[PDB]
């Protein structure tokens, strides 16, 4: 926001004021002739005519713009941090990465490499504005270019700097006949208007179902596109395929399923196997989703899986530690019609 | 800036009445928000509920209004006070020794100034006349303690009002010497100790003595004294 | 940056020129005093000096 | 409302150095007035923080805060600079003053000064029982006395008269004197007194005699 | 340094509407209204002087207006501020005066002078807050989130704003002559004068006593006191002393803005049930309450409407999900369900119906 | 600010818990103050106050 | 190699506030420090500059340096710093000590307090009529030495050095003596002394007669 | 700080040694490169062009022993310094208490951590012989000044060695008078002012005489004062 200085006005009797010129930001002043101002007490001139004010303005920043103000800026790219959990020999742990395909992470021994998104796309246009907690995609005007009313009446290089650029088309005005008033017409400022007329930030309009936030700024959690992950997993952490149990003899039931895209299935494997152990589980088929990484296996026995999918006819294949077996069942479809979670 | 004199110590009797006083300049010119604080020995400190600003209204509030009253005053260039009915319960030492508070709730704030205090007042609610101060070791004897290994000490109980001029002879002997504050017993007189550290040689040579002396009652005490870990007294 | 003047002198920003007291010594003396120098960041101190007028008994 | 919370219940220093004082509120949006006091005199103005700075006593403080936080920083103390310090904002509202924190710089810790004294050798009217004893210097501030009087144990009509710190030796004190009746010492010899310090769970302890 | 206001002191100024609908000069005259904190609090600079006594001090039951030539005391308890309803005023010293206020298109500011009269002083001033969030709520909740806003911080600290001042200028008085015998005198009431004459003398000048002009009417006589030992500030509407903008001095402003947190409510829960590719939501608004809703996909359809009243809305959700923010809570996520009335393994119209539910777009193409 | 410690006990750095000319006294005191104290940003200062003590020798 | 160079030849400022000397040369690498002398006076240390500070006393003063140049400041200058300042880097091939750059406490204003005094009186063997001009009290120091003697303007015939500053006043003084052969004493009724001051740009003036 | 000393002052005669001695306190068993500096008569800071620092070689500027001949020691604590064959123009004060001078361009370089100064000390290259002021102007005049509105006091001259003995009526006096020294003028010899400057209605009511002694020699001089505004005068 601007503000308006006006010096307190010259009053000439008997004879005419002049104008000084000078370099204030939108330096304006004029000359008004036949002015017969009064004070509380009588007027001010000795003469009722031939008489001169001398009325001056300019703008400048407000002492508000330390703290209420708007600022422009230009992006160019991105770059893209990532927080990642792991499950790593069957524990959490969170890698903490640069996602451009740069920064390798090492934690438990492992190292990991992130990136490059495969998609270079991002919510923020070239040209940007920010103001506070939102952000805002705007082709904001020239610095030195912009006009009365609109965003940029006044524009400044840094919050501090004395270099005002303002354009609010100050014009003064003859005063009405006996006062000592400064009258003026100017553009009324136009970061006032922009903060009404504002719209809608980027936190609520982006798409891929982007979040928002401003310091600094970031594009968070972007839907858009997919991630190359690459581990380099140390020889100590795998168990050799004769320290594994060797499951045999393996067959599956589903005693129920319905394709709810939340763990709706259920199958009951029955198995053999030659030691106790822990035991890797994974779904062969990409249209089946199971929940369950790794399991305990024992004995002669059976284990419990839950499953995630689409199909109407879940019928899959699942390996459990180098050892195959197939689930076939009927899905029925879920009643909810919506859910919040993905 | 806000300067400020009070008026010394004083003694009312329970359920009378006391006008404390504070003339003021520092400029000021008139009366400005002069503003206090009340104490007694204990776990905290609190503002006086009849002293903000003083002079719109006396500065009763959601507390205080109760079983004692009180007024804050107008005058020019001092901020006079009456506080009324007092008990035991307002036996205190007084600081009428702020320059302006903000107090926020009000329509109004103030300045921060150079915010310099003030200096203290007291008053001792109490039933007793003058009384003499010459009790258990300070008459007929000597005085020897016989504890302390580089030290010695006194008494003095039962005297009123303060003050009491005592010191190692007449205040002549300094050179060593603490003496701590008078304390209010229920009867209303004063108990009192003071004591020198001189090295244990230097005390086993000279005469030494020390003197209770007390203006209302018009009495002075004096007698020899010779401490156990000392020198002169093996 | 470099101190102040009163134009009198290269006298620096803010101390007293002989006594205390300032505008209760001759109130035109903002006239003279106040004019221009206000404009370099020092004269600040000046304001705190004359008008916190320092008579005897304003004390630290 | 919100109570202005001191964290250090007591900070212990050394004569000629500095240290950090904090205070914690949810709000305050206004001047923050610190202050201190030593014992027998009027308090004073160290600085405002909360708001923005103006300082009372000379130059070596400063004060700063964020969040919840408003804090103060003492320096330069080569003199016997012990006190209690505060801070506080003022009425209106209910809102009221902080607890307090007593500062004090380091001692040579020692045992109590104990001066166990009789009564007068004449005037027997006056209650020769009535011993004295003012102690000092027991270390830190925790204590009480106890007595051995007529060969039992005893602490009834103890006058404890407790005082103020030692004038040039920065360390805490109590007047301690028996009220008890005319012959007593004059028929009973063995009497004590005891500095019953809670830091020591025991007591430091001086006997004595008639003449001696 | 607030000491500042034993050097300069209060004004009579022109005033566009005196109470009455008649422009007046006044002592409560307003010279700038200025808006910039955006929890909508005003600062209002007015040519009164607050917190002060005509004795220069510190008074904060007081003001000092201006009786005619030199400042006189009246009470703060009295000075009032409003704009439709009474404002709460939340600050004041010297010139400047802090306000928290209802809405309106005009502003007045006044007070009771020492003769029990009262002023006031009226502009046109378009006062609307901006809303902080999503809801247009008029008064904070007991209950809410917190949101970033600016104040002008209620500590006078007089720091960083600061404005001008000048020597005033001459002050015309019409009683400072009179008509007796056929010459005009001129009356000096123990202030230094300055007066100029038509008449058939240069007699013209300055003096400190009072004078006898000769032969001249009144009205060919003018004078005005000259000398003004207080400053003042160097308004517009009252008239500089000379073209060079002399005999200055500044004074530091209080109040400075503070970033500061808000709270604003947040709107209760709406009620929601579940349609085939559908959530509909039953609204309860308080206050003017904004909804939005996205897709969460590559084209986001962004939507949004103020709502005023219950009502109740049906949000078609896509494949790619729905996001609906409503007032200042978080925002609700919704995703659709492959649920159908149909069935798969039933007989072929059955099997048909199940996908074309599922897969409206792909079964009528592959069919 | 910061301070350091020793032992039972925390204390200023500037002078030592122990009797001036401490090192000259008790050249061992390291063996005591400096197993894990090390870390302390008043250590610089503890370290000077001990070594370079301003003995009774010197003045001020 | 340099010599060191300081930027303010003259300097004069009330109580209180700020200075700001400097000094220069077209090199550093090796530490330059600043030294105070009071009149009369041994030399103290304040600063040290090149990279990092050293000092004897606590930090009213204290100074930095960027490039070429090295400067010191001292805070609430209304002490006796009444002084010439000056720095030195010691090594090789010559480098040498700054020129002494001087600041003074702005004395309120008066004219020369100048003197005259009686000689030898009765005797005229040789000498006797040796009376003696003083410079006193005033500042600053554009003067020079007149004299009103014999009836006229003289100069010459006259034993002349320069003495200490007036202690509990401001400025320098000298002992111009009137030389004059023998019964000088008394040929002449007056004897004037004279100040020439490029500042006052005229003369203030004292005298005496015998008795008087 | 390390504590610093000198030898007394000294005065002199062309064509002999000097053997100045310094001593540095505190640490500084071996010197810490403490160095000979030395300043002529109210000259700007011209230096020693005789020794830098020294505890080891007798190291000098490069320009004295072309003129005069120059050296130092570097015995433990104690930096002695000779100076021979001199001349007048070698009258100056001697600063040995000085910190380390770090020689750059040539051997090796030294501390910042720690401050080091002191006192300056006198050697006197004369030709004058032992000399009070007192048979001069004191003895057979009276002491007389004429100002009138405030110059009023008293004169010495010509005294050699230093110091003066200056005193006036009952002690008391010296508390209202000031007193401005000599210094060693091209003759060999010293001149003194001391005056009583107040304006005349708080100064004409006393009675004023004066008492100067040359402790050297015991040449002394008590003298009656006759200033103008007294009546003592007239």
């Amino acid at each position: 926001e601007y503000k308006t200085v006006i010096p307190s006005p010259y009053v000439k009797c008997c004879g005419t004021a002049e104008c000084k010129d000078k370099s204030l930001p939108d330096y304006s002043c004029k000359v008004f002739t036949g002015v017969y101002p009064f004070m509380w007490g009588g007027a001010y001139c000795f003469c009722d005519t031939e008489n001169t004010q001398l009325s001056e303005a300019h703008v400048e920043k407000s002492e508000s713009c330390k703290t209420e103000f708007a600022s422009a800026y230009r992006a160019h790219t991105a770059s893209a941090s990532a927080k990642l959990r792991v499950l790593y020999q069957g524990n959490n742990v969170t890698v903490s990465a640069y996602a451009n395909g740069d920064h390798a992470v090492t934690v438990k021994d492992a190292k990991f490499i992130v990136g490059p998104m495969s998609s270079a796309w991002t919510p923020f246009d070239n040209k940007i504005v920010v103001y506070k907690g939102d952000v805002y995609n705007m082709d904001y005007p020239p610095f030195g270019a912009g006009r009365p009313g609109q965003f940029g009446d006044i524009q400044s290089r840094t919050p501090e700097s004395e270099d005002v650029y303002a354009n609010t088309q100050l014009v003064l005005q003859r005063p009405s006949a006996g006062t000592v008033h400064v009258p003026y017409s100017q553009a009324p400022s136009g970061f006032k208007y922009w903060l009404k007329e504002r719209g809608a930030s980027l936190q609520h309009t982006a798409p891929f179902g982007c979040q928002i936030a401003t310091n600094p700024v970031r594009a968070m959690n972007c839907a858009v596109g997919n991630m190359p992950i690459s581990i380099d997993i140390p020889d100590a952490a795998f168990t050799r395929v004769v320290d594994a149990p060797s499951l045999t003899d393996m067959s599956c039931e589903v005693p129920a399923c319905t394709h709810s895209s939340d763990f709706g299935g259920v199958a009951i494997i029955k198995y053999a196997a030659s030691k106790k152990g822990k035991c890797a589980v994974h779904s062969m088929t990409n249209a089946v989703t199971i929940r369950e990484a790794e399991i305990e296996v024992e004995g002669n026995s059976q284990l419990q899986i839950s499953f995630s999918t689409a199909l109407a006819s879940a019928e899959f294949r699942v390996q459990v530690c180098s050892t195959q077996v197939h689930c076939a069942a009927e899905c029925h479809p879920p009643k909810d019609h919506i859910v919040n979670y993905p | 800036e806000v300067q400020l004199v009070q008026s010394g110590a004083e003694v009312k009797k329970p359920g009378s009445s006391v006008k404390v006083s504070c003339k003021a300049f520092g400029g000021t010119f008139s009366s400005y928000a002069i503003t206090w604080v009340r104490q007694a020995p204990g776990q905290g400190l609190e503002w006086m509920g009849g002293i903000i600003p003083i002079l719109g209204t006396t500065d009763y509030a959601q507390k205080f209004q109760g079983r004692v009253t009180i007024t804050a005053d107008k005058s020019t260039s001092t901020a006079y006070m009456e506080l009324s009915s007092l008990r035991s319960e307002d036996t205190a030492v007084y600081y009428c020794a702020r320059d302006p508070p903000t107090h926020g709730g009000d329509f109004n704030y103030y300045y921060y100034g150079v915010a310099v205090w003030g200096q203290g007042t007291t008053v001792t609610v109490s039933s007793a006349s003058t009384k003499g101060p010459s009790v258990f070791p300070l008459a007929p004897s000597s005085k020897s303690t016989s504890g302390g290994t580089a030290a010695l000490g006194c008494l003095v109980k039962d005297y009123f009002p303060e003050p009491v001029t005592v010191s190692w002879n007449s205040g002549a002997l300094t050179s060593g010497v603490h003496t701590f504050p008078a304390v209010l017993q229920s009867s209303g007189l004063y108990s009192l100790s003071s004591v020198v550290t001189v090295p244990s040689s230097s005390l086993g040579t000279q005469t030494y003595i020390c003197n209770v002396n007390h203006k209302p009652s018009n009495t002075k005490v004096d007698k020899k004294v010779e401490p156990k870990s000392c020198d002169k007294t093996h | 940056p470099v101190m102040c003047l009163l134009a009198n002198t290269t006298f620096p920003c803010s101390q007293p020129p002989c006594t205390p007291c300032c505008y209760e010594k001759e109130p035109e003396e903002t006239l003279r005093m106040l004019e221009d120098n206000v404009m370099r960041p020092g004269y600040y101190q000046l304001l705190q000096a004359s008008l916190t007028c320092s008579p005897h008994r304003q004390r630290r | 409302e919100i109570v202005l919370t001191q964290s250090p219940g007591t900070l212990s220093l050394s004569p000629g150095e500095r240290a950090t004082l904090s205070c914690r509120a949810s709000q305050s949006n206004n001047y923050l007035a610190w202050y201190q006091q030593k014992p027998g005199q009027a308090p004073r103005l160290l600085i405002y923080g909360a708001s923005i700075r103006a300082t009372g006593i000379p130059d070596r403080f400063s004060g700063s805060g964020s969040g919840t936080d408003f804090t103060l920083t003492i320096s330069r103390l080569a003199p016997e600079d012990f006190a209690v310090y505060y801070c506080q904002q003022y009425g209106s509202s209910p809102l009221t003053f902080g607890p307090g924190t007593k500062v004090d710089i380091k001692r040579t810790v020692a045992a109590p000064s104990v001066f166990i004294f009789p009564p007068s050798d004449e005037q027997l009217k006056s209650g020769t029982a009535s011993v004295v004893c003012l102690l000092n210097n027991f270390y830190p501030r925790e204590a009480k006395v106890q007595w051995k009087v007529d060969n039992a144990l005893q602490s009834g009509n103890s006058q404890e008269s407790v005082t103020e710190q030692d004038s040039k030796d920065s360390t805490y004190s109590l007047s301690s004197t028996l009220t008890l009746s005319k012959a007593d010492y004059e028929k009973h010899k063995v009497y004590a007194c005891e500095v019953t310090h809670q830091g020591l769970s025991s007591p430091v302890t001086k006997s004595f005699n008639r003449g001696e | 340094n607030f000491n500042v206001y034993k050097a300069i002191r209060p004004y009579l100024a022109h005033c566009p509407d005196c109470g009455e609908g008649h422009s007046c000069h006044s002592p409560v005259a307003l010279e700038r209204i200025r808006n910039e904190a955006t929890d909508g609090t005003l600062k209002i600079q007015v040519s009164l002087q607050i917190g002060i006594k005509t004795d220069d001090s510190h008074d904060w039951t007081k003001l000092r207006y201006m009786d005619n030539h030199m400042p006189a005391d009246a009470e703060r308890a009295r000075l009032f501020v409003r704009t439709s309803a009474p404002c709460t005023i939340t600050g004041t010293m010297g010139h400047f005066i802090l306000a928290r206020c209802p809405k309106g298109e005009t502003l007045t500011v006044g007070f009771t002078d020492g003769r029990k009269i009262s002023h006031s002083c009226t502009h046109p001033f378009h006062h609307d807050p901006p809303v902080i969030g999503r809801e247009k709520f008029h008064s904070r909740p007991q209950h809410g989130r917190e949101l970033p806003c600016s104040t002008y911080a209620q500590s006078t600290a007089a720091t960083a704003e600061e404005i001008e001042v000048h020597m005033p200028p001459d002050t015309p008085d019409r009683t400072l002559m009179s008509q007796q015998s056929g010459n005009v005198k001129i009356t000096v009431n123990s202030q230094t004068v300055r007066y100029k004459c038509n008449c058939g003398d240069s007699n013209e000048g300055l003096t400190t006593t009072d004078k006898v002009i000769n032969n001249c009417k009144v009205d060919q006589c003018h004078a005005a006191v000259t000398n003004h030992k207080k400053w003042q500030y160097n308004s517009p509407l009252v008239p500089r002393n000379a073209e060079l903008g002399d005999r200055k001095g500044k004074v530091h402003i209080p109040f400075p803005l503070a970033n500061v947190t808000c709270r604003v409510p947040k709107a209760r829960n709406p009620t929601v049930t579940y349609g085939k590719n559908q959530v509909i939501m039953l609204l309860y608004p308080d206050h003017p309450t904004l909804l939005s809703y996205r897709n969460m996909g590559e084209e986001p359809n962004y939507q949004e409407e103020w709502v005023t009243h219950k009502k109740e809305i049906r949000l078609t959700v896509p494949t790619e999900g729905l996001e609906v923010t409503w007032g200042n809570n978080e925002p609700y996520k919704y995703w659709p369900q492959l649920s159908t009335n149909g069935t798969a393994h039933g007989h072929p119209h059955e099997i048909i119906l199940y996908y074309y539910e599922l897969y409206p777009t792909m079964t009528v193409v592959v069919v």
